[PDB]
RNA sequence: AAUAAACA
């Protein structure tokens, strides 16, 4: 099980040190980007982050109750100015447009919400 | 005469008139690619037919096929030179001065169409034009074996050339056409001429249709006044080569039982056993 | 109109799934040591399990002769597609049309994923990076955009006062080159959008640009018969060489990823190999395009073989060392082929016409009969 | 919400 014999839980690697204070992440070019594939910056949640707009990692805001439908396929033009959420929790999806308006749905594995 | 006939066909309404316009246009577009004498006049009638139904759209339809016409008009002037020297009316006579001088003008006309004046990679457009050059020459000098032989060898050459570049269904179309031009020689004009049989026998061995070959060889043996001494050599030379030693001796069994046979098949058969089956005693017996 | 708001029935889709082939190779390569150890894919329809991707059969590159048709992929506005690229994930397929639209077509099962109004001009050029990060595009107008993987619109800039026709990219995110119809090849800074240098002295409109995968060589092709193929020197700006190859109008120029072979499409019915370390002689030419050869794409996991478009829509497949072509579609892809793009796994090929369509081409299945209208019309 | 369903 790899954690009885060669355990590494007591090691503070240089890899984990490289990703807390982010170890020299360059302020990203072209300010109309998306910050995609980037997780979060802990400098923004605790205090002031330091750089605004042109920053590598993601800046989150509150009052996002519905996850983004475009974002699942991998097409997020909005990025962090998105009015929708970017998690993977299967409880904050939109209502399905064809179950809410047009009676029943069509496909068998519709992820979107079906409420009555 | 087919342009004026389609105009003569009575059509009432608008859809049947457009059926007339479609039918006359198709023969126009096909005929203005074909090299001939009065190609400058067909295009002149083409210009007046396009302007005769719609002047505005005539400026585009003439222009869209004009560049291919300029290739067709140029090669038609190139086609005048080799065709003005030929006779195209002489009866078919086997060689006996002027006759051999006529052959040179045919071999020029064959190899000039082999030189591909319409420079293209499409071997089907290349071959059928050379095949049209072959069929015109077989009318005038059909009793010549070389014109029959250079016909189907060009088809055997065009068979393996189309077998490489993807066109597989048309490779066998020219391959059976290669047997067809050989068939027309032995059936229509040159029945006692041995050379076109063996070209047709060795073509079918190259197509590996070995059962067909024995029908070809025995067709020649049914002909009364030939010398089968040469044929039994080659019909033994097929059986050893394609079917084994024992199949060869069955042929040499048939060579002994034919009255017309002379001494040369007895020379060949002992050399077929010694050089191939490596036996001295059978070659001695 | 089309907005995903009206309901449609449930349908199963034509799937070309590489996953049962790739899984098969992983199970194979454990106990396979070579291709001389491979179990044969006997020609029957029952041997649909034993397909491995073209990495599985490095030997025998005739695997990837993709003549089996899959799916015409047409839009609803009917514009002729010019450039075709796969996302380097093999996930989708952005495609450029004359109205300036990027229709992202699916990969395993092809549907449609989104439309874009990218360019104000007909799209002419499209390349990704060596990592999946940045996509480069260009058009008839002179504008070059950067694109992400999620197709975000980035800062755009007028690279040329006349119509760009290509853009290829250095082995990094630092440098690339766009040639246009003013006749120059301008090599660009990636990040600053800064005009590094102009490579003048060419004569007429240059319509393709290649970049050598290591050595830093910009190769070009031309309509100008006096200066048809120019090698360049990107750091200095000087003409390194000149190669007189074609009678007219070199269309598309592609180098291998192994770094040796130049390949050149041209409007004189020819594709030609040039070893770039010996420009005095000439390798084999490729004859068989009955009209002009307008699009060329090297195979990814097979060096040696490539597909070659035609202006009659003829789609032919070649191989280095083999004189005549292997695959064949004639009067079959209808129109004038502008570009080709293999899937990253070299197992399914795309196309694109001057007619308004853009077909997809997978490998021939085992033991089927090619009675299809592309292969044998009978 | 910016093409989720873009169908033969
Ligand atoms: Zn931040
Ligand atoms: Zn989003
Ligand atoms: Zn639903």
């Amino acid at each position: 099980m790899q954690e009885i014999i060669a355990s590494v839980d007591h090691i503070k690697f240089d890899l984990e040190i490289a990703v807390e204070q982010q170890l020299g992440a360059q302020p990203l070019p072209f300010p109309g980007m998306d910050k995609s594939g980037a997780a979060v910056c802990e400098f923004f949640l605790k205090a002031a982050c330091g750089k605004g707009g042109m920053c590598p990692f993601r800046h989150i805001s509150g009052e996002k109750t519905v996850v983004c439908k475009h974002w699942l396929r991998g097409l997020c033009k909005k990025g962090d100015q998105c009015e929708f959420l970017h998690e993977y929790d299967m409880t904050k999806m939109p209502e399905c447009y064809f179950y809410s308006k047009f009676g029943e749905c069509s496909n068998k594995e519709c992820p979107f919400l079906h409420i009555d | 005469d087919y342009i004026n006939f389609l105009k003569g066909v009575e059509a009432v309404g608008s859809y049947a008139e457009n059926q007339r316009i479609t039918a006359v246009r198709r023969v126009y577009q096909r005929g203005c690619v074909n090299p001939m004498i009065n190609i400058e006049q067909l295009w002149r009638d083409y210009n007046k037919y396009e302007e005769g139904i719609n002047i505005h759209l005539a400026k585009k339809m003439i222009e869209d096929r004009s560049r291919d016409y300029m290739n067709a008009r140029r090669v038609a002037k190139e086609y005048e030179t080799v065709m003005k020297g030929l006779d195209r009316n002489a009866p078919s006579v086997p060689p006996q001065p002027q006759e051999a001088q006529q052959v040179d003008m045919w071999k020029k006309y064959i190899q000039w169409e082999k030189s591909n004046p319409l420079r293209t990679e499409d071997q089907t457009l290349i071959t059928k034009r050379v095949m049209f050059a072959y069929e015109q020459c077989l009318l005038v000098l059909g009793h010549h074996p070389d014109i029959w032989y250079e016909a189907a060898q060009y088809l055997e050459q065009s068979s393996k050339l189309l077998a490489e570049k993807g066109d597989m269904n048309n490779a066998k179309l020219f391959s059976d056409e290669a047997a067809n031009i050989y068939e027309r020689a032995i059936s229509t004009l040159l029945k006692k001429n041995m050379l076109l049989y063996f070209a047709y026998a060795d073509y079918e061995e190259s197509r590996m249709k070995y059962e067909k070959v024995h029908s070809i060889y025995n067709r020649l043996l049914a002909i009364e006044d030939i010398d089968p001494t040469l044929v039994y050599i080659q019909y033994m030379k097929f059986a050893r080569r394609a079917e084994g030693i024992k199949s060869g001796r069955m042929i040499f069994k048939k060579a002994r039982e034919d009255t017309r046979t002379r001494h040369h098949v007895y020379v060949t058969a002992a050399l077929m056993e010694y050089y191939c089956s490596k036996d001295k005693s059978v070659a001695f017996k | 109109t089309f907005d995903g708001k009206r309901m449609r029935k449930a349908v199963n889709r034509k799937t070309i799934d590489y996953n049962p082939s790739v899984i098969k190779y992983l199970e194979n390569r454990i106990w396979q040591r070579d291709q001389r150890d491979m179990r044969a894919i006997q020609p029957d329809a029952g041997y649909y399990n034993d397909l491995v991707p073209p990495i599985g059969m490095l030997n025998n590159p005739m695997n990837a002769v993709t003549t089996k048709f899959v799916r015409t992929s047409t839009n609803k506005v009917k514009c002729p597609v010019f450039v075709v690229r796969w996302t380097p994930e093999g996930r989708r397929l952005v495609t450029g049309a004359s109205s300036g639209e990027f229709t992202l077509w699916n990969g395993l099962t092809f549907n449609f994923e989104t439309i874009l109004q990218a360019h104000d001009s007909p799209v002419r050029a499209m390349t990704w990076s060596h990592n999946d990060m940045w996509m480069l595009t260009a058009d008839h107008g002179g504008y070059v955009k950067y694109w992400q993987s999620n197709m975000n619109n980035v800062k755009m800039f007028q690279a040329h006062k006349e119509a760009i026709r290509e853009a290829s990219f250095s082995p990094t995110d630092n440098k690339f080159a766009t040639c246009s119809d003013d006749g120059t090849v301008r090599i660009w800074d990636f990040l600053r959008c800064h005009e590094e240098r102009i490579l003048r002295g060419h004569g007429a409109d240059v319509k393709c640009v290649d970049w050598h995968p290591t050595k830093g060589l910009v190769v070009s092709g031309s309509k100008d018969s006096q200066q048809p193929i120019k090698f360049w020197d990107p750091k200095t700006g000087q003409s390194l060489a000149t190669l007189h190859a074609h009678k007219n109008t070199v269309m598309e120029v592609k180098l291998n990823l192994n770094g040796n072979w130049l390949l050149t499409a041209s409007r004189d019915h020819l594709c030609k190999l040039f070893d770039i370390r010996n420009l005095k002689e000439e390798l084999q030419v490729f004859r068989g395009h009955k009209k002009e050869a307008t699009a060329v794409a090297w195979h990814p996991v097979h060096e040696g073989l490539f597909a070659s478009g035609g202006s009659d829509g003829s789609l032919l497949f070649w191989h280095v060392g083999v004189e005549k072509e292997v695959g064949g579609m004639e009067m079959a892809h209808e129109g004038m082929i502008w570009s080709l793009a293999w899937h990253p796994l070299g197992h399914i090929l795309c196309s694109g016409s001057n007619d308004h369509t853009s077909k997809f081409w997978t490998r021939n299945r085992p033991g089927d009969k090619m009675r299809d209208r592309y292969n044998l019309n009978l």
